[PDB]
RNA sequence: UUCUGGUGUCCUAGGCGUAGAGGAACCACACCAAUCCAUCCCGAACUUGGUGGUUAAACUCUACUGCGGUGACGAUACUGUAGGGGAGGUCCUGCGGAAAAAUAGCUCGACGCCAGG
RNA sequence: UGGCCCUCGAGUGCAAAGGCAGAAGGGAGCUUGACUGCAAGACCCACCCGUCGAGCAGGGACGAAAGUCGGCCUUAGUGA
């Protein structure tokens, strides 16, 4: 079967937000996301 | 090794109507032991007929 | 001179019927030795005449061994004549009929051509003749 | 393949036919978004004994915010047909999948016909 | 929810872009599939469950084991020999799994020349792959002490070469 | 030394040309695989073969 | 009485390519959720239940000969018989049958059947 | 692991030929019909052998039903 709900905690707040207003939660929890290349 | 193998069914020897023995003979036993349900032995039906 | 697959080893023997249609028109070079006899031609031949008109021209001119053996003919020793077990490795052959074209040869002036082609035509079991492509 | 849904059910039933081999009073089936369209007919002289549509039983009632089919218009269908070769006097008739799995709605249409004895 | 604003706010630009007449025809993105090519997944069961326990938590749903479509002497490769393990997974779980990607793949790979467009866009039809990269923060990452092959695929409804590499664009994934 | 010389000499024609009387039961055609399919009144055999099931004619197409 | 898809049967067989036309009805996709069900992983298929937006795709209809298929007559090969020539390999006439190939061409099939608006 | 041409060039346990892409190719579901009593008529045909078989009765499998199933794609794998 192997469920996943991936609803619930998501955690990716950018350092620039706007573009990425949004989150999605899942089985991770750290609600932030490295800006990377740019 | 594909030696032969005859199966039988469920004896009772009885006075009834010629109730006998009634092997069916058949091939390929190279593994543990296969029953089946060949059928139409001298009562109609049937049902594992062993060895 | 022969093939390099040996299909079927053993191949046996036809007959020539004289040809009716594809008298092989002529296709590359200029002048042709078109055979008139029906008859096989082996390798050897096919050799032979080769050399002959090569070292004729000597000079100019491309040659073009039009027909190309393809089919063996066995031999036997003097045993008797029991059963044909090996003769195959023995010489190839080009069933050659009628109507048909054994060489072709151009970029040379037209009698050099003839000397080459007539002499070719020595060298050869079957009656020819030359042409010029018409 | 690109008419999935075209490819698929039109061979799907030429399987049915091919192997099958629903010859005599055959009915066969059509279910599309809107209607189930139902057909009893004769290989011999090949023209549809006796046909039977959701052009019919919507007469009366019917419903469109459904997929057009739905296990009671079926039932109808079923129903109708029934009641049409009830009285032809066709008793047995080879029912064939038009390429549909045969659970489902389907169902309901074979049961449909069956319940109004029609030898199945 | 990479998908609702994809479905709103970045169909216009294509569709007023290539200037058709139905939206009807504008890409998406179809399928994706990812999958894990096994040395030898025969041999190491575990290794088998290993694609089982990993493949199945980073993706969506659980994996496909892969049976060999015909076989190669020398190796014990007979057909059905699972060598290659899969998942077919679609929907909508592929929105939210590239965008893991594009937030969890993009962000903590070493070399980043990025994606090279004219570099596995090649088709008639999109089948875009990546090799590499295979684990992520969430997975405990110190238990795999091997290499193992990897393909994330993906399909589309338009057939130019950068249609669905724009929409790559688009969306997190420019170099 | 010759190795050869294993011929079989089995025979398989066909048995009822087009617009014969064929018999009911009677065998149509007897062939390895299937060049003539069964039509209708036919029935295929074991082995392929095609044989009559009701009295008339054969044809061919 | 055309049109719409529903099934089929003689067949030259029927198509791919370029073009167009089709939405009031029909057909099909986008859309939506999930009992029955179903995905060896996935509602992708299959399923049931909803919205009912375009004709884009698919299907249908009218053209096309650029391909594909088809295919002649005539002539000639060959062959039945009756003969002949050649040291042979093999060749030739008389009466009868008669092509493959190529080329010109010929088709983008003909009919039924039921529910319709 | 995803996208385009395709003539059935893949395979079909083992040789070749004929066959088969609604498949006889591959995979699933359940199962033992690789049953008993038989059988009109055919094919082959020196004899001995050999091959197919509509259809019926019993008792079953599968299948919703129609239907198919008395061995294996067919011809070798066997001897009075």
């Amino acid at each position: 079967k192997s469920d996943i709900h991936p609803e619930f905690r998501e955690d990716a707040k950018v350092y620039c937000n706007g573009e990425l207003v949004m989150t999605t939660g899942g089985t991770q929890k750290d609600y932030t996301v490295e800006v990377w290349s740019g | 090794v594909k030696v032969i193998l005859e199966c039988t069914g469920c004896v009772r020897k009885s006075v009834n109507k010629g109730s006998r023995g009634v092997s069916r003979y058949i091939t390929q036993k190279n593994r543990h032991n296969t029953p089946s349900r060949l059928e139409l032995r001298k009562f109609c039906p049937y049902c594992y007929k062993h060895t | 001179l022969s093939p390099k697959r040996t299909r079927f080893r053993k191949q046996h023997r036809g007959r020539m019927k004289g040809i009716s249609y594809r008298g092989n028109r002529i296709c590359f070079g200029r002048y042709a030795l078109q055979a008139l006899e029906p008859a096989w031609i082996t390798s050897r031949q096919i050799e032979a005449g080769r050399r002959a008109m090569t070292r004729n021209a000597r000079r100019g001119g491309k040659i073009w061994v039009r027909i190309f053996p393809d089919k063996p003919v066995t031999v036997r020793p003097a045993e008797t004549r029991m059963g044909s077990g090996k003769g195959s490795p023995e010489y190839w052959v080009a069933v050659v009929k009628p109507g048909r074209i054994l060489y072709e040869i151009s970029g040379v002036a037209e009698n050099i051509a003839r000397r080459a082609v007539a002499i070719a035509a020595s060298k050869m079991p079957i009656r020819t003749q030359f042409i010029i492509s018409g | 393949h690109t008419r999935r849904e075209d490819r698929t059910a039109r061979h799907v039933r030429i399987r049915k036919k091919v192997e099958g081999t629903p010859e005599r009073p055959r009915l066969c089936v059509f279910r599309s978004n809107k209607h189930l369209y139902v057909q009893v007919i004769d290989d011999t002289k090949m023209h549809t004994l006796a046909a039977a549509s959701t052009m019919q039983k919507a007469i009366s009632e019917n419903i469109d915010y459904s997929a057009g089919p739905t296990v009671e218009v079926a039932q109808k269908i079923g129903e109708m047909i029934a009641k049409s070769c009830l009285e032809k006097g066709i008793t047995k008739v080879a029912f064939d999948r038009g390429g549909y799995p045969y659970h489902g709605r389907v169902k309901a249409l074979a049961d449909a016909a069956r319940e109004h004895g029609l030898v199945f | 929810r990479l998908k609702t604003n994809y479905i709103e706010k970045m169909v216009p630009l294509l569709k007023e872009e290539f200037s058709y007449s139905n939206i009807l025809e504008v890409p998406k993105v179809v399928k994706i599939v990812v999958n894990c090519g096994i040395g030898d997944a025969s041999q190491n069961a575990k290794g088998l469950d290993a694609a089982i326990n990993e493949l199945a938590l980073i993706t969506g749903q659980r994996p496909v084991k892969t049976k060999a479509k015909t076989s190669i002497a020398g190796f014990k490769v007979r057909e059905g020999m699972t060598l290659g393990i899969a998942v077919t997974l679609r929907g909508n779980l592929m929105y939210s799994f590239l965008d893991r990607l594009i937030n969890l793949a993009l962000p903590r790979t070493r070399d980043f020349q990025g994606v090279n467009p004219n570099s596995f866009d090649g088709h008639g039809n999109y089948s875009v792959g990546f090799r590499e990269q295979s684990v992520f923060p969430e997975i405990k990452p110190e238990i795999v002490g091997k290499a193992r092959g990897m393909d994330v695929c993906i399909t589309t409804t338009a057939k130019t070469d950068k249609e669905a590499y724009k929409l790559l664009s688009l969306m997190g994934m420019p170099f | 030394t010759k190795n050869g010389r294993d011929s079989k000499g089995q025979r398989l024609g066909v048995k009822i040309y087009g617009d014969q009387v064929a018999k009911p039961g009677a065998i149509i055609i007897r062939q390895r695989g299937t060049k003539f399919h069964p039509g209708k009144n036919v029935g295929i055999g074991k082995d392929h073969t095609i044989f009559a099931l009701i009295d008339g004619l054969v044809k061919f197409e």
